[PDB]
């Protein structure tokens, strides 16, 4: 799934334009801890050979106590200037 | 030189300032026996690289008047105490080969002063060339046109009676306006055959005049790269024939496009939107009721005017993805009017960090791009944040809300903004919204039914090619309650079941080729030229209702607790 | 030249500048023999093109006062050390030229410093004017006039003793302004018989003198537009009767008000409503009320003082939802011919949220400047609502913008001529303090309007729309038993909207026939729906309703009745 998700549109992408289907571009990975979500982004960044930037919740909890929210445009434009590349959001629950 | 032909987008405001400037300057004699006060200043404002200074040139082109353009780092880069020489040899040169355009290109920077006025040469910079301006004796044509990035960076007292008292936002160019600044910055280059300009002006969305030419030369040196690189035969000046012979295809204005970063996505759009009642398939009576608050009023001002009643001029949408953004951005298009949408983000935005002032610059911008339908996606969004089962101690009121009730009573006067709100939780939302002079007309927007959801599900397979064999009535009767965002999702899957099955079988006879080289290569071309019922079938395998019947009975609890009573029905008058 | 004709706005400042202004230069030799100061400087203030540069030249026309201009930027556009020669040689010149009037254009560019005087050779400029001004020796009768936007702007230096030391707030103009204004501004464009100037100055709200003449100059340019560029016949000089034979059209001036943009729509308004009490139908004891508490003071002051009574200076109307608290504050500021302010729930849930309740004291000194004013509060209650309500904060009732406004009342009354009037739509949450002594105590209850009130709601709503004489009123009003003025005033609405539509479906429907069909002799029947009849009335009363339920309706009752005159002294007799 996660091959078709994000290597397909890319490798493929005359197929996506022919039938007219723009692929989604987020996915949110749900389990418990330690059963290796942050190695399956890794290692889909990988097979793509695409820039991996990753976003602890650290970073969001610091954003949020210290009511800094520009950091993610700096964030958005960091990762759009290395494509391609897949931002990860790494425990975003964090501030919930 | 340049000219109406050069100036591209088509953003309708080059034939304002053309209304705006031919008798001042076409007919400069008439204003001398008619006692008339022209535009002596004229703003033009926008995101940089949108043309301005283009479009004043070719204004002073077409009209024959002697364009003089005063560069505002030009004369701030001059020495203190001789640039106010500069400034003013400038007005006097103007004033000589009257009737004459001074450009101020960059205004923002001889002066920036908001009130703040740090420094002391800039202020005597900013006073001596308000004393030119206001200096200006009604004698000969001289027009003052300068360029600023937003109306409130230059100084205010520039902005007053007389100095600069009319003002343009030319504004991001749209995609019919981004097509005609393709085929402006692509004339000369030979543009090939199978390349339209068409499929990517409509992907080039957040791109400016100068984003296009960039876009437009960063095609052709991928076209240059690609061949006559190769040959690598080159001499002192290429060989116009042997250049002639490239093309540029649609693979190198697509990797253009891929390495395009637009400079100002985040810029707000006043765009025309392209959707029509055909997207819709249905709401036949919120349609009429639609056409008549917006449209009415325009078509036949008259007749309103004739029994003395002022239209409503607010509109909130309630109901369960059933449309409701589509439905106002229908309606704003049958009336041709720009369409400005405010999605809920912003108000969190705006409200998260304590600045409601953006919902004064909001109104403004809606009240320039006259007719307009401001339109408040998500307007509950600020009472979700709070709560709205418990929430906060206090009452519904936010600040958010507050400055848009401020905006709306203080607006009504511009006769062409038209507010439409769209909420997935009235319950929550501020009593006060539906007071009379705001979102009073309250409209219900209900799940789709069959003959709706049939239409939905042909907009959005319209693109997608879908086999004649799929019967879609069936299809859409099948889906007893689905809504229109689950009809989309079900004909996304389909399509990417579609798409995965054509890569992979495409794949596996590559390898067939490879493992097994025919002697003779036939290809059959594509195994699943279309979409198929079995695609079908296995996509709404997972076809799933979001919306589920205990929200739907809320809407219908809020929709008859607008109950017309219960005695009137039979109201005869008494003859 | 210039004079009081031109001055348009009939805005009552001009008046209050003349008498100012005349003995000073009408009659100088009279200070002289007499021993008395007069107006050293006014400080004409106002939103930006009302024409205070205008009014100055008028007086110095009329009055024959030498006219010298001081432009703020023109001597701040010279170079330092050398400006403060032209403001002295200014000064000089106009002393020579006595009596002279020096107006100083934009001053709030000389003196801008409001104590926080950023830089060094502007602090120079504003001392040296401020010795200036102080340096009038009292001989000759140069007077200094100054504009300014905002009173607050310029250095407080400037608004003392003897430099500026009354003020006047020239203000937007009003209805009958704008319409004085438009005619003043078309005089010379032969103005179509159609157009009368009157339905575009009451469209015109938010605009200001330059505004109206921007507006009248693009309307007359959309003429000049439309015609004679059709033809094309042009020529070094345009022939005067060939642009005479134009008319500016209702169309012309239609368009160019879509497109005014007014410059400070935002503005607070300070205008004589023209609201009356024909418009509400009835409350008669509340009418008499409003007309004691009011008019009394003022139309027999020496009955009150007589007696030593002083009569209360505010006024909380309290009741339902829609039954013409407003309307009705506005026709007791219409019968006593005072300017009316208006503070809606929006303005003070703003001050609230964006923790600013200094415009409150901005806001009762705007009341002051223009008396006989009445400052009416409406939905007084919003921030109790905003905060709560059944629990609402842990605190109690008082808040930041009420306590603001308790200190401004209490700090009032001096003026003797502004009237606090108070809206409230929830009396059982609004703050105590603000019904005590002094402060709006006079409360006064505003019920659902009867069968004859009723009546004259319905007339005033529809006595603008056509409404055919077959539709008898009494019966409609009598049947909405309990509708009040905002359910009268959507039943009347909705009934125009389904003779709009009907008119315009069936005017639609008739193009048609005449496309499909043409008809050999083209004879209009006119319209199909000319005015409002019963049937539209009837189905607009199917959709009626009743906004105000019963149980807030018993909520007011027994807030009324908790203001209860005791139950034991109704047979007070005294001893005899
Ligand atoms: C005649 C009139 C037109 C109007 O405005 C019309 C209008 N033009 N552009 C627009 S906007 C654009 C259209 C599509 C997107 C938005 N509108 C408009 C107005 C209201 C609601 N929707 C549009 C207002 C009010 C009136 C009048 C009604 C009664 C009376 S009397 C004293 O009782 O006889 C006097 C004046
Ligand atoms: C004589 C007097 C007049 C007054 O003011 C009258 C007034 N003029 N303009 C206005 S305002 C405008 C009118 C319509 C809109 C608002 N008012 C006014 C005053 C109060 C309430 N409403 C109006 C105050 C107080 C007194 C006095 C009473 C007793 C005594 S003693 C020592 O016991 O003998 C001394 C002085
Ligand atoms: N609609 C357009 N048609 C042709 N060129 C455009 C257009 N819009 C922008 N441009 C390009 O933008 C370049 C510079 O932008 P400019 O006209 O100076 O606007 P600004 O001063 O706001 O940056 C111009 O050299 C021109 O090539
Ligand atoms: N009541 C009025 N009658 C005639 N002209 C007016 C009026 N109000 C404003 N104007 C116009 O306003 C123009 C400039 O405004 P001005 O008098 O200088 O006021 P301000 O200095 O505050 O901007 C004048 O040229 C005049 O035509």
């Amino acid at each position: 799934e996660l091959q078709e998700l994000v290597q397909y549109p890319v490798e493929h992408p005359d197929k996506f334009l022919k039938f007219g289907m723009t692929p989604s571009k987020g996915v949110l990975f749900y389990g418990p801890p330690g059963c290796g979500k942050t190695l399956l982004a890794k290692a889909i960044a990988n097979e793509c050979q695409a820039n991996f930037i990753s976003i602890k919740g650290p970073e969001l909890l610091t954003m949020w106590f210290g009511e800094s929210e520009a950091n993610v445009r700096e964030i958005f434009d960091k990762a759009r200037q290395a494509a391609p590349c897949v931002l990860f959001f790494d425990e975003l629950d964090s501030i919930a | 030189e340049v000219g109406y032909d050069d100036i591209g987008g088509c953003r309708k405001q080059l034939a304002q300032i053309k209304e705006m400037v031919e008798l001042p300057l076409r007919h400069p004699a008439l204003f001398k026996a008619i006692g008339v006060k022209p535009p002596r200043g004229i703003l033009l404002y926008g995101p940089p690289g949108t043309g301005k200074t283009l479009i004043a040139r070719a204004v002073a082109n077409e009209t024959g008047a002697f364009f003089f353009l005063i560069n505002g780092p030009e004369i701030m880069s001059k020495l203190a105490g001789e640039s106010e020489s500069n400034l003013r040899k400038a007005f006097e040169e103007a004033e000589k080969n009257a009737p004459a355009i001074i450009f101020i290109d960059e205004l923002d920077a001889i002066a920036p002063k908001r009130e703040k006025t740090h420094g002391e040469v800039e202020r005597r910079i900013v006073s001596q060339l308000l004393t030119l301006m206001d200096g200006l004796k009604q004698r000969a044509h001289v027009i003052v046109m300068a360029a600023t990035n937003r109306p409130n960076s230059i100084d205010p007292a520039l902005r007053r009676f007389g100095r600069f008292d009319r003002e343009v936002d030319i504004g991001i160019p749209d995609a019919t306006g981004r097509l005609e600044i393709l085929q402006i910055h692509t004339k000369n280059m030979k543009l090939a055959d199978d390349v339209d300009l068409e499929q990517v002006a409509n992907e080039t969305h957040g791109h400016v005049g100068a984003d296009l030419a960039a876009l437009c030369s960063e095609a052709a040196l991928q076209a240059i790269r690609k061949k006559m690189d190769l040959i690598d035969l080159e001499d002192e000046t290429i060989d116009a024939e042997v250049m002639n012979s490239l093309a540029v295809t649609m693979d190198d204005f697509r990797w253009a496009l891929s390495q395009s970063n637009p400079s100002a996505l985040r810029e707000t759009v006043v765009e025309v939107p392209q959707v029509t009642w055909e997207d819709i398939g249905g709401l036949e009576d919120v349609k009429r009721e639609l056409q008549e608050l917006v449209q009415y009023p325009v078509e036949h001002p008259d007749k309103f005017l004739k029994f003395g009643m002022t239209p409503s001029k607010g509109v909130l949408f309630y109901g369960p993805g059933c449309g409701k953004t589509l439905l106002a951005k229908a309606i704003a298009n049958e009336c041709q009017a720009n369409f400005i949408s405010i999605k809920g983000p912003e108000l969190l935005t705006m409200w998260f960090g304590e600045s409601e002032a953006n919902v004064r610059e909001i109104f403004d911008k809606a009240r320039q791009a006259a007719p307009c339908v401001l339109f408040f996606d998500e307007l509950d969004s600020i009472a979700k944040a709070r709560g709205g089962n418990i929430g906060d101690g206090g009452g519904a009121a936010d600040r958010v809300i507050n400055q848009i009730l401020t905006e709306m009573d203080g607006m009504s006067t511009k006769k062409n903004v038209f507010i439409i709100g769209a909420t997935n939780r009235p319950d929550i939302i501020d009593p006060a919204i539906l007071r009379p002079g705001r979102l009073d007309q309250l409209i219900y927007i209900p799940l789709p039914d069959e003959k709706s959801r049939v239409a939905i599900l042909k907009a959005n397979l319209r693109k997608s090619p879908v086999a004649k064999d799929v019967d879609l009535e069936f299809l859409a009767k099948m889906t007893n309650g689905f809504s229109g965002a689950d009809l989309t999702e079900i004909c996304q899957r389909a399509c990417k079941l579609a798409i995965r099955e054509s890569i992979e079988s495409e794949i596996r006879r590559e390898r067939e080729r490879q493992t097994n080289p025919s002697a003779m290569e036939v290809e059959e071309d594509d195994p699943v030229p279309e979409i198929r019922r079995d695609h079908f079938e296995e996509a709404m395998r997972f076809a799933r209702r979001s919306v589920s019947d205990n929200d739907i009975r809320k809407y219908e609890m809020f929709a008859q607790t607008l109950q017309q009573s219960r005695g009137f029905g039979s109201f005869r008058f008494p003859s």
